[PDB]
């Protein structure tokens, strides 16, 4: 059984994850 | 070297690493808004409330700050310390904050940017790690009280050693000491690489872009003696003004005119460089208010140089481009201005190019000469071309009326050029 989204939103919050945050850093260079 | 030299080199690399409590109470205590006692007693959680509440106001002023709340000003970005992360991840934290201080630098008089950057000061340690792009973004506010606070935190880099006497000083850093910064040949090479980075994002604002040139004029001014110093200076300044003309913005283009005209009067540039500069001024010249400033460059640029080929005909790609952006009627309304600038050495190169390339409109070539009192050698150098044109062109009555203007004034000048080339009776026989 795979994890859903709204429980995985609870995952990155409760486990103290920054992997969602760290990927948003390397995604952008000159978005303007 | 010695021991204490190498062992103070470790101190710079761990300038942010909080090790003892007293080390933390010195690093965390410094900030932009709160004084040294009330700053040390508050969480990052407290600071993030005031920042994210303020940053949503800046997103209302312009929507560009909305992206940083996803990455830097997000709630998950409290746990991340710089020191824990790898070397590739830190450069992305720099390239976010370097992208941040561009957008931040414009709205810097406003109160919400002071509460916004402070969390990016105190959590992300930009007053130690990257204080070049912190200071280069905010280098134009030297009179303001907000830059006096910015000095009261930063350990100054080795390139900003001129301001090092103004750190935690009473009075603001004065206007000449800002010039002693820009007088260095290395500090300019930042402020190029800051500006060409700042143009690519197309966020260059009016008060900033004045203070660039108002320093870049003075650097040419303080070095107007040392001809060696100027010779090594224009790979720095003219490569800006080349890239500063490539801007879509009309406001950036007028700044390139201020640096070009000032440097051209201070150093006689070559003919090929001035014709190079005159194309790039012509090529990206779109708006109204950029055109008026652009015409007073070529008015002034052609008078700076003087030598053989001073009054040469313009090249083909140059001239029709100049006819494309500047009209032959609009150049006449320009000469009728009661400012009446010295348009003297350019138009005698403009008129000769008409005589060779276009030739359809020589009604104008009379009316050009009534409006400007020319120089002595220029009129001779014009009339030689028209007499060459008199033989070659399929003979025309309006060309006869041009010489009637020179039968009116300087009759012997018409004779002496005919006595140099050709016959006296043969020209009047030709018409």
């Amino acid at each position: 059984p795979p994890p859903d989204e709204e429980e995985q939103l609870l995952a990155k919050f409760v486990f103290g994850d920054t992997t969602d945050l760290q990927e948003n850093l390397a995604k952008f260079n000159a978005d303007f | 070297s010695s021991l204490s030299d190498q062992l103070a080199q470790v101190a710079s690399n761990n300038a942010t690493v909080a090790l003892d409590r007293k080390r933390r109470q010195k690093l965390h205590s410094a900030s932009l808004i709160y004084n040294s006692k009330t700053a040390a007693t508050q969480d990052y959680d407290f600071i993030f409330e005031n920042a994210s509440k303020a940053l949503e106001e800046l997103s209302q002023i312009e929507p560009k700050f909305a992206i940083f709340s996803r990455t830097l000003f997000s709630e998950s970005s409290i746990s991340l310390d710089r020191n824990v992360q790898t070397k590739e991840e830190i450069k992305d934290l720099d390239n976010a904050i370097n992208a941040y201080l561009l957008l931040a630098s414009s709205k810097w008089y406003l109160a919400p940017t002071l509460h916004a950057t402070e969390w990016l000061v105190r959590r992300f340690q930009i007053h130690v790690k990257n204080t070049e792009m912190l200071l280069l973004s905010t280098l134009n506010y030297y009179q303001t009280p907000v830059f006096k606070r910015i000095l009261s935190i930063i350990k100054l880099p080795p390139l900003f050693n001129c301001l090092s006497n103004f750190v935690r000083s009473e009075k603001p850093p004065t206007a000449l000491t800002m010039i002693k910064l820009f007088n260095d040949m290395d500090f300019l090479k930042l402020y190029t690489s800051y500006l060409d980075q700042c143009i690519k994002h197309n966020a260059t604002y009016t008060n900033q872009l004045l203070f660039t040139t108002c320093c870049f004029i003075n650097v040419v001014a303080f070095n107007s003696n040392n001809d060696e110093k100027l010779n090594q200076l224009v790979p720095i300044l003219l490569e800006i003004s080349a890239k500063l003309l490539a801007s879509k913005s009309k406001d950036c283009q007028i700044a390139a005119h201020t640096i070009l005209v000032v440097f051209a009067t201070a150093l006689p540039l070559k003919k090929t460089i001035i014709l190079a500069a005159m194309e790039t001024i012509l090529s990206n010249l779109d708006a109204k208010e950029a055109k008026h400033s652009a015409l007073l460059t070529i008015c002034k640029l052609f008078q700076t140089l003087k030598g053989q080929g001073n009054v040469d005909q313009l090249p083909s790609k140059i001239f029709k481009l100049f006819d494309s952006k500047f009209d032959t009627v609009s150049i006449l309304t320009f000469l009728d201005k009661e400012d009446k600038p010295v348009c003297d050495k350019f138009i005698t190169s403009y008129t000769r190019s008409i005589a060779r390339y276009d030739r359809s409109k020589l009604n104008i070539i009379l009316s050009l000469l009534k409006k400007i009192r020319l120089e002595r050698y220029e009129v001779r150098l014009i009339i030689t071309d028209l007499i060459y044109l008199s033989e070659i062109l399929e003979d025309k009555s309006q060309l006869v009326e041009l010489f009637e203007y020179f039968i009116s004034i300087n009759e012997d000048l018409v004779l002496k050029c005919l006595k140099s080339l050709g016959l006296t009776g043969x020209x009047x026989x030709x018409x």
